[PDB]
RNA sequence: UCCUAAAGAGUAACGGAGGAGUACGAAGGUGCGCUCAGACCGGUCGGAAAUCGGUCGCAGAGUAUAAAGGCAAAAGCGCG
RNA sequence: UGCUUGACGAUCAUAGAGCGUUGGAACCACCUGAUCCCUUCCCGAACUCAGAAGUGAAACGACGCAUCGCCGAUGGUAGUGUGGGGUCUCCCCAUGUGAGAGUAGGUCAUCGUCAAGCUC
RNA sequence: GCCCGGAUAGCUCAGUCGGUAGAGCAGGGGAUUGAAAAUCCCCGUGUCCUUGGUUCGAUUCCGAGUCCGGGCACCA
RNA sequence: ACGGCCAGGGCUACACACGUGCUACAAUGGUCGGUACAAAGGGUUGCCAAGCCGCGAGGUGGAGCUAAUCCCAUAAAACCGAUCGUAGUCCGGAUCGCAGUCUGCAACUCGACUGCGUGAAGUCGGAAUCGCUAGUAAUCGUGAAUCAGAAUGUCACGGUG
């Protein structure tokens, strides 16, 4: 709603864009650079007349809610398909080839 | 409608970032301008578009040629 | 003011679409009950006056504590006994509260559609769920508490739910 | 309180089944207003179910308390 | 010596439930905004108020249509008062009485007082 | 035949005045130790004998049915 | 055939317990932009510069070079200025999705790195238990052996102390 998610505020820019779910820390200052906030002033210093500009530059990459929903759909795409990928994904096994011996404990809780 | 026990309920300005000047009367007592409106959310605006399904083949091909 | 909009297109256009006899039997809407669930934390007694401010703000009308009429021993006892809180809304407040809806009530879905036209009972009444209670005017961020189930029930004149979908898509946000 | 008790009362058995040795300053009096249980559809973390809307209802609920007999002049429910 | 409609009743399913066409001439709600009374465990729909700017269908009002419900014969049977019997934990005879269920089928009820409209 | 008490973790005992199940032994894991015990630390366990009701809710309240104990089964 | 040759697979499986090792949990610190000093070693079947194109791992390019000559090769910690204000966070990086480069006939089981997004457990850790008496412990780098490619282990020497 503030730019699709509720921003923090008393922090720098890049730090506030940080926690839209889908801009990290390098796409952020990316994103001040194209538009011209200075990241150095709080967000509660910037005007109200910009932010339009930085929804625009978040309806330009992803939103949370189309991407978990097409994240979700590229694991189904190996879960429907019979991979070994997806075979240790269903079972919550390591997927990129880490030793299943011992401490894979992550992907199985304590 | 009893007197004293409902808020204050005044008449407000809603704007939106296009300039969509909306009057409601709101308990507000205040103007706040909004970010987004009816008219510039992309799902009525025609702008959702779709999650793509999936492209192997198209990525096969943009990836790799393999003449022949 | 949606009665307006609706008087002077959506009354005489609905007669000619649903091929209706005279003026009057057109489908209206009758009432918008809003419902806000208050089932969790039943043994508080602190978050009743809670959800009754924040439903009083967003509405413009001081809503009803509702008690319980049974006990499930499965979901909480007797002790609790407010539950519920609800507010009703007839054509003076119905119309300008609707205008929140499908006008800047829109962006509070946070949705892929706006609301699914499946959805309506046998006889043409229409149900909708709000997730969060951070979508409306005058509401703070941090001073509101993020647990609010509020519901938005709508009741229609319709003999069946064909003249509800008719009458929704006018003031259409599906 | 019901049956045995035989269509007025009454009627025994170490005969078959259950309860009481209280509660209410409003759980009484008056005026004014309202329906019950149950089934289905819809409604976000609840879901067979909580709170809400609608229909089908046509007392199959409820009675402060065991069972019997009654309760739309409701004998049930709320407000001054 | 008519039809329509309002009020209170006789009697409570042979009086009920369900299925069309309709009433503008008064009611019937609906409605403008709820200002003046009054009202909401929050609501002008319940309740109240200035009518009729509007409306005749949802709503009700009676007015069509016998599927369901209800009523229900005759006859027989069960039961039974009195008296006498048998093969006497049960039944029969003489006499009197006599169900319940089932069995052709009717019905969109039948009436009392007041008030209003249609013609004048 | 009649009457009183009890049924709780793998085993022994507390418990409720209905909304909740603990103590010890035993068991598992880790430390000690050259090794096993005894020392030490952490941890999982009952569906409260079965059944029918009372209730919103039963291990708890009530009536029955099994099993284990304790009293009596007397005057001839 | 308990002897041989060739394909795949396996030794890197996985509710669990143990030893060693690296990361952290932050403010004696995290990032950004300047600036200073090393030792030791490897390189004519090799090192592979400058210019150059790429967000980057890298691609082209071919110099000089058989070594005080040329390359590997920019040492990092420290110091200077800004911000972060102790918040599960400009901490932490595991996990996973997409996109690539290099080596190799061949990167699915089963490699190493680079680009974007995700962001977990973790708030100094029980009984117990270990290494260390001086350039010692503590912490930060550099280069090499094995090696087509592949190191948190291991090969070797140095900063502050
Ligand atoms: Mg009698
Ligand atoms: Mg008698
Ligand atoms: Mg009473
Ligand atoms: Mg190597």
């Amino acid at each position: 709603r503030i730019a699709g998610v509720n921003i923090p505020d008393n922090k720098h820019t890049v730090i506030s864009l940080t926690y839209i779910y889908g801009v990290g820390r390098t796409t952020a200052q990316s994103i001040c650079a194209a538009t011209g906030v200075n990241p150095a002033a709080k967000i509660k210093d910037l005007s109200d007349e910009q932010i339009d500009q930085l929804r625009n530059e978040v309806a330009k990459i992803t939103t949370e809610g189309d991407l978990r929903r097409e994240i979700n759909m590229n694991i189904k795409r190996l879960m429907d398909l019979g991979c070994y990928r997806g075979l240790r994904h269903r079972r919550g096994l390591p997927v990129r080839g880490q030793r299943t011996k011992t401490n894979a404990r992550t992907r199985k809780g304590p | 409608m009893k007197a004293d026990i409902h808020p204050t309920y005044e008449a407000i300005e809603a704007t939106c970032s296009c300039g969509n000047v909306i009057k409601t009367r709101s308990t507000l007592c205040k103007p706040i301008h909004l970010d987004v409106c009816s008219e510039c959310h992309p799902f009525y605006t025609g702008k959702q578009k779709v999650l793509d399904t999936g492209g192997r083949i198209d990525r096969f091909k943009q990836r790799f040629g393999v003449f022949g | 003011r949606l009665k307006e909009i609706y008087r002077k297109e959506i009354a005489p256009k609905l007669k000619e679409e649903l091929q209706l006899a005279n003026v009057m039997e057109v489908p209206r809407v009758t009432k918008i009950t809003l419902n806000m669930g208050l089932g969790e934390a039943v043994g508080d007694k602190k978050i009743i006056e809670n959800a009754v401010a924040d439903l009083e703000k967003i509405t413009g009308q001081k809503p009803v504590v509702t008690y319980a009429r049974k006990s499930i021993a499965g979901f909480k006892i007797r002790e609790g006994w407010p539950i519920g809180v609800k507010v009703t809304l007839r054509s003076d407040r119905m119309y300008e509260f609707l205008d929140r809806l499908l006008s800047i009530s829109l962006p509070r879905v946070r949705d892929f559609r706006g609301l699914n036209a499946k959805s309506f009972d046998g006889r043409g009444n229409y149900s909708m769920g709000v997730k969060e209670q951070i979508i409306f005017p005058e509401i703070d961020y941090d001073k509101i508490d993020a647990l609010r189930g509020l519901d938005i029930t709508l009741t229609t004149t319709a003999r069946t739910d064909d003249e509800g979908r008719a009458l929704l898509r006018a003031f259409k946000f599906p």
